């Protein structure tokens, strides 16, 4: 409905655990655990309001997981790798009239190898959609 | 082309 519209902001974020050896099983090729986030900003955490749904395009290696729905918040995604890869994020908005939109988030995995949580990266973006 | 590396 016409022409006003509201600046959001999106945070797309990763964290990540290093997995040593002493606790990979035989043939698991996984170094990592990480955990791709969206989140909306300080003002406004829980972009649940305006979002329906977030798709998470990961590489081929991935398949046939490389693309995960997550309806429903916390818009998360864990998942166990080896190696860092431009993730996809794709965000589809409950308001028919608002496009989607691609954040393409460089995944950055811990080199501290502590085996404790870090937070390796973050992708900010301001986002336009119809207020009415 | 889709590419990936391990940090290490
Ligand atoms: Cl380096
Ligand atoms: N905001
Ligand atoms: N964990
Ligand atoms: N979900």
């Amino acid at each position: 409905t016409s022409r006003l519209f509201v600046k959001k902001t999106i945070v797309v974020g990763n964290v990540s655990k290093y997995i040593p050896p002493d606790k990979r099983e035989e043939n698991d090729q996984s170094t990592h655990k990480w955990m791709v986030y969206v989140r909306g900003s300080r003002r406004e955490p829980s972009i649940n309001h305006f979002v329906k749904k977030v798709w998470f395009f990961l590489h081929p290696s991935y398949k046939p997981n490389d693309l995960v729905e997550v309806r429903e918040p916390p818009f998360h995604l864990t998942r166990r790798g080896w190696g860092e890869f431009p993730v996809r994020v794709q965000v589809h908005f409950k308001d028919s009239q608002n496009k989607r939109i691609d954040i393409i988030h460089n995944l950055k995995l811990d080199r501290t190898y502590t085996g404790l949580q870090t937070l390796g990266a973050e992708t900010v973006v301001d986002v336009e959609l119809h207020r009415h | 082309a889709a590419r990936k590396s391990a940090p290490a």
